[PDB]
């Protein structure tokens, strides 16, 4: 018989009042329902996230949906707890909302399962575990210079319009069916026909019945795109340290978090940061991105794409984020301009696993090699714009002529790009890569165009389409 | 609690009277301070908190309100009731009232002048009002009232074929617009599971767009370039085209100059384009909040066709100008500004507005609505700020060159939204037309074996001069896709370039004159006609063809 | 003959844009009849609004004053 | 060919231009027209207008009463 009235409503943000010394603790979830009294009013049902302590027996609190319709007056009610999410086995082959109200229209889950809350703390230092595999993807540019661990952090960075999504299900494509254990896909601020493609792809596919999704996308106030990677968490957070299993965790666009919390900051009442941003970006991204972690029981590999504003790097958002990483893949619009896919920059991409220990002894020199040979080439391309080629040693011609070549020959052709191009898509095991790319070094390749080597699989399919060139 | 009445009431009715709406309103008791106002001779009107009870000299100018048997012998005048309240800041279009205690977020409300405004920011004891008009008429101490609305528009059949405002108000002086239905400007998108993949083509009646970059309905495309590179005229000449196609377009002008709205108005109206077109404006000249709803209200009259099985198409002249408009409005509120002073809510703007844009499923009845947004380009800076947020929006983009620029126009939904014998033909044309763009890079001055010489010169030379086209004539497919197979398949190759255009009006005239079967198997199929008889067709044409 | 074509297509085309004109000047005449009658209204609702002020202030206020307090207590009673 | 077009092009302007010509005088003669029965209009419908106004005084509130309302309006007419 605790009730509260509104008093302010300012765009997402409304501010509450209580009784004395009946307030409601930070986080916790709050009920708005009422029923048109005349003709002047509309129905109204919506869900409260508490945020400050104002002072006066007064919360301010962020909504999760539209806030029209509401009126100066109307009661509140408290729930008691934060948002709660059914977890289980319940939520395998399901589609949910921000709230875990599943969309797809399949039925109602039961109100007697089990539910967790959205907020917790992070894992203690007394329960990690730190150790180093590698996963196989199929990718050269990736494989060589740039590879994944099987129970770390992986981010694909990138602007717009570049090939962050087409990578993305490339990879699902690859793993998912692979990993044979669970997954969760959440999707913040993204396009909802690319989720309504991936949803039936992914049905036709058979993926489905070991996944669980959930849907905050573009058209969506800032509170819904704040709180949807927290349950994905913690679904897969009860997978994980419930049933000891390998968990894989994708997440759409993860600046889409930030972004929203920073447009909310603002109506909140604080002070801006630089470039406008909100005081606590850093503590924010920390907090949410401290739960993913591999402890004792099971593992959780997270893969995550990165949207980089206005293709600058080094905007305070991509620069906090860069910092939680194992393995980074950063892709750039340039290269792209010249058709070569993907467009993986072959020199600021990194990876923890790239040690002569870890992926061997002739892996690790080969890589080290392509690299100071593009670096090399990086180095002369003021003086040829300039000048040109013929004001070269033959050194620095030969260091050319090898340079492109490796440039064209790190591009490939992908299944999901069939229906763009028409070829039908490559996979390449490491090894192969690291043949080709020693072949290729050594010289052996040198008399065939340079136009050869673009978008193949191996490098017998080199030799066969230069074959077929005449040649 | 203050009563006006033609003659000082009795001390028992006072008392008779205060006793009645202290029972009502719910307090124990009430004293009502009555005046001696004479102009209301027709009886007593109330003012108690902020609501009034009307008397009956109202009625009066109510007669005027019912100016619409005759008239019902006056109709009836019965009590009308208003919730009221009075301003006390006006300035740079923003105002902030007392009072307005029942009003919710987004309600419309009533100056005392006549023009409206909206309920933005519901304060503990104040009300931030947007002024959706001319604010010069508002001074602080007027007085403003409710509506009991949400924001909406008229919508209708009526409104076709009319040039109208943000609000639904007609500017072209033909009369008032008979509309019964109204729709929120401010409404939700369809869901995951009420969609479908876009399949069906959207034809513009340009051979560059509708052979390199193709659209569907159901799709959302970008017309990206610099002032003076004319993106206009493509969506006029888009417009034009759907004359035979059963769709519904609309035209939202956004900043623009009502010069050049006027121009445009009458370029529509020459070709017949009037019978399914309506027409948004909002000029340079008006209030940033009146240049920031009218892609709303361009969405929300859409809508109402698309959710009855419809086919739609919106064009947004410049959303550079909305974005402007709505930083103007922002910066005047004190909001801390980010990158290039635009608010943090910049992306929500477009994104909650260019994902209306779908294709329906056939459970929800099978409709659809296409998008063409504009954004305006400094010196061709594609990175900038606002041509980057709406980038990411879309399905895909089209650089106009200040000419399709195709190393940066792409479309991904297009490929599945075309015919299959225009992708057939398509295919050549786009390698013969990159074979040209990298090869006179470097052949600008340098000799080249026969091959390079001829097949990658010529052949791109010849191509480039069939896609240019001319105003205001669009092209059916089946034409299009004739001369494309032409010059893909060989012919033209022992034509000189200065000839090409004339080939191709002539084989036109030719086409209309006997090909009647070729273009029936084409539209009726979709698919592409016998090549011996096409071939034996130009052949034909080229004997009797007289190269100058 | 393509010559005399495109002749008969431009008198076509002269012949629709002169209908479309002979239609749009019905149309405005029809709107001017329109808006005449609408003004007309207007002075006749105007005159009606000051005689029936007029005949109202003419009238007896004494029981117009019963009248009153005895449809605001029925209005109160409404609201 | 040049000379055809010129003079089906000049034909095709001088229809025009009859058509907005004719157009115009229709639109004269109906303005004129317009103008007389508004006038009369305005003097049938003025003494309708002060009837239905005796008549809508009496329904918010006979023959002499409407007498003496016709003389008030045709004074404040004056
Ligand atoms: N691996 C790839 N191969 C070929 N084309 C690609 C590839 N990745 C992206 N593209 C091009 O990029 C476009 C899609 O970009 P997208 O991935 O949607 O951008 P975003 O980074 O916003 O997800 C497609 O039209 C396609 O032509
Ligand atoms: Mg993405
Ligand atoms: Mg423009």
């Amino acid at each position: 018989m605790t009730r509260g009235r509104v008093i302010q409503v300012m765009g997402p943000v409304v501010d509450v009042k209580f009784e004395n010394g009946h307030l409601p603790a930070i986080y916790n979830a709050l009920k708005i329902q009422h029923k048109a009294r005349n003709e002047n009013e509309v129905d109204i049902d919506l869900t409260l996230e508490v945020a400050l302590h104002l002072g006066d027996d007064t919360v301010r609190t962020i909504a999760m949906a539209s806030t029209d319709g509401l009126i100066r007056g109307m009661e509140v009610i408290d729930t008691g707890a934060p948002i709660s999410v059914p977890v289980g086995e319940v939520t395998l082959g399901r589609v949910f909302n921000v709230l875990g109200e599943p969309i797809d229209l399949e039925g109602d889950i039961p109100a007697d399962a089990r539910r967790d809350p959205i907020h917790r703390p992070a894992p203690k230092f007394e329960e990690l575990a730190t150790e180093v595999e590698i996963l196989e993807t199929g990718i050269k540019v990736v494989d060589l210079l740039a590879p994944y661990i099987k129970g770390g952090k992986i981010g694909l960075f990138g602007g717009a319009g570049v090939g962050k999504t087409v990578l993305i299900q490339e990879l699902i494509h690859n793993i998912a069916q692979e990993h044979g254990g669970i997954s969760v896909f959440a999707g913040v601020g993204e396009r909802t026909r690319e989720g309504n493609d991936l949803y039936h792809e992914m049905k036709d596919s058979g993926v489905i019945s070991k996944t669980a999704m959930v849907f905050g996308q573009m058209n969506e106030p800032p509170g819904a795109r704040m709180r949807v990677a927290l349950t994905g968490l913690t679904m897969a957070e009860y997978f994980r340290d419930e049933q000891g299993q390998d968990v894989l965790l994708f997440i759409d666009n993860i600046f889409r978090f930030t972004q929203a919390g920073s447009e909310v900051s603002a109506l909140l009442g604080r002070m801006p940061s630089a470039v406008g941003y909100q005081p606590t970006l850093a503590t924010e991204m920390g907090q949410l991105q401290e739960r993913i972690t591999s402890t004792a029981k099971g593992s959780i590999t997270s893969i995550q794409a990165i949207y980089v504003p206005a293709d600058d790097y080094t905007d305070p958002a991509p620069a906090t984020t860069f910092s939680h990483l194992d393995a980074t893949t950063n892709l750039e619009r340039k290269l792209a301009e010249m058709g070569i896919y993907p467009a993986v920059d072959p020199l600021a991409s990194t990876s923890r696993a790239l040690a002569p220990e870890i992926v061997g002894e002739e892996h690790y020199q080969v890589a080290r090699k392509v690299q100071q040979t593009l670096q090399r080439y990086k180095e002369l391309q003021d003086i040829i714009a300039i000048l040109g080629m013929d004001e070269l040693s033959d050194e620095d011609k030969l260091v050319v002529h090898r340079a492109r070549r490796i440039q064209f020959f790190l591009s490939q052709n992908f299944h999901v790009a069939e229906q763009f191009t028409g070829q039908p898509g490559s996979y390449v095991p490491v090894k192969e890569t690291v043949r080709g790319f020693k072949e290729i070094l050594e010289g052996k390749y040198d008399h065939l165009p340079e136009d050869a080597f673009r978008l193949v699989g191996r490098i017998e399919e080199v030799v066969e389409k230069a074959k077929a060139m005449g040649v | 609690a203050v009563a006006y009445s033609a003659r000082p009431l009795t001390d028992e009715e006072l008392r008779a009277l205060s006793d009645v709406f202290a029972q009502k309103v719910g307090k124990q008791t009430l004293e009502i301070e009555n005046i001696i106002d004479p102009e209301l001779i027709g009886g007593v009107r109330l003012r108690i908190g902020n609501r009034i009870y009307d008397g009956s000299v109202s009625g009066q100018l109510e007669r005027i309100r019912r100016q619409l048997k005759q008239q019902i012998e006056n109709y009836e005048s019965q009590i009308q009731v208003s919730d009221v309240g009075t301003v006390i800041q006006v300035g740079d279009g923003i105002a902030r009232a007392h009072g307005l205690d029942n009003v919710m977020s987004g309600e419309l409300v009533e100056f005392a002048n006549g023009v409206m405004g909206m309920a933005l920011n519901l304060e503990e004891n104040n009300v931030g009002i947007v002024i959706l008009g001319p604010y010069t008429g508002i001074k602080e101490g007027d007085e403003v009232r409710r509506t009991g609305r949400i924001m909406e528009v008229p919508v209708g059949e009526a409104l076709i074929g009319r040039v109208v405002n943000p609000l639904g108000q007609p500017v072209d002086g033909l009369g008032p617009v008979e509309t019964t239905e109204t729709r929120p400007i401010e409404s939700p998108a369809p869901g995951v599971m009420d969609r479908r993949s876009v399949h069906e083509p959207l034809q513009t009646g340009i051979k560059a767009i509708d052979a390199l970059v193709p659209i569907g309905r159901g799709q959302r495309e970008l017309i990206i370039g610099d002032r003076q590179t004319g993106k206009t005229s493509v969506a006029i000449d888009t417009i034009i085209n759907q004359k035979d196609q059963n769709m519904i377009s609309i035209y939202v002008a956004i900043g623009q100059k009502e010069s050049t709205v006027r121009t445009v108005v009458e370029t529509l109206r020459k070709h017949g384009a009037l019978d399914y077109t309506i027409v948004v404006t909002a000029s340079a000249s008006q209030p940033a909040p009146l240049l920031f709803l009218a892609p709303y209200a361009g969405v929300a009259m859409g809508e109402y066709f698309m959710y009855k099985g419809k086919h739609v198409l919106v064009v947004y002249d410049d959303l550079s100008k909305q974005a402007a408009a709505y930083r103007e409005l922002s910066l005047l509120l004190r909001r801390p500004p980010g990158r290039e002073a635009y608010p943090g809510d910049i992306f929500y703007l477009h994104s909650r507005l260019l994902e209306r844009a779908a294709k329906l499923s056939d459970a929800k009845g099978g409709g659809s609505l296409t998008a063409l947004p504009f954004v305006e380009t400094q010196a061709g800076d594609i990175s900038a700020y606002i041509p980057t947020n709406v980038i990411s929006i879309t399905d895909g983009q089209i650089f106009l060159q200040s000419a399709i620029n195709a190393g940066l126009s792409v479309s991904r939904v297009g490929g599945a939204a075309q015919i299959k014998a225009m992708k057939k033909v398509a295919g050549t044309l786009r390698l013969d037309l990159a074979a040209y763009r990298e090869l006179e890079a470097f052949a600008q001055f340098g000799s080249d074996l026969d091959k390079a010489t001829q097949a990658k010169l010529a052949r791109g030379a010849r191509t480039v001069e069939v896609l240019k086209q001319d105003l205001h004539q669009p092209i059916p497919v089946e034409k299009q896709v004739l001369i494309i197979y032409a010059l893909t398949r060989g012919f033209l190759d022992d034509i000189p370039v200065e000839d090409v255009r004339r080939f191709e009006k002539e084989f036109y005239l030719f086409l209309d004159q006997n090909g009647q079967h070729l273009l029936e198997h084409i539209r009726t199929t979709k698919d592409l006609p016998n090549e011996d008889d096409l071939n034996k067709a130009i052949e034909a044409f080229k004997k009797t063809f007289v190269v100058s | 003959k393509l010559a005399e074509e495109q002749k008969e297509q431009i008198v076509a085309s002269a012949r629709a844009e002169a209908e479309r004109v002979k239609e749009t000047a019905k149309k405005e005449i029809e709107r001017e009849k329109e808006q005449a009658m609408a003004a007309l209204r207007e002075q006749v609702a105007s005159l009606s609004v000051l005689i029936a002020s007029k005949v109202i202030e003419k009238e007896l206020t004494e029981q117009d004053q019963r009248k009153l307090i005895e449809a605001y207590i029925k209005d109160v009673q409404e609201v």
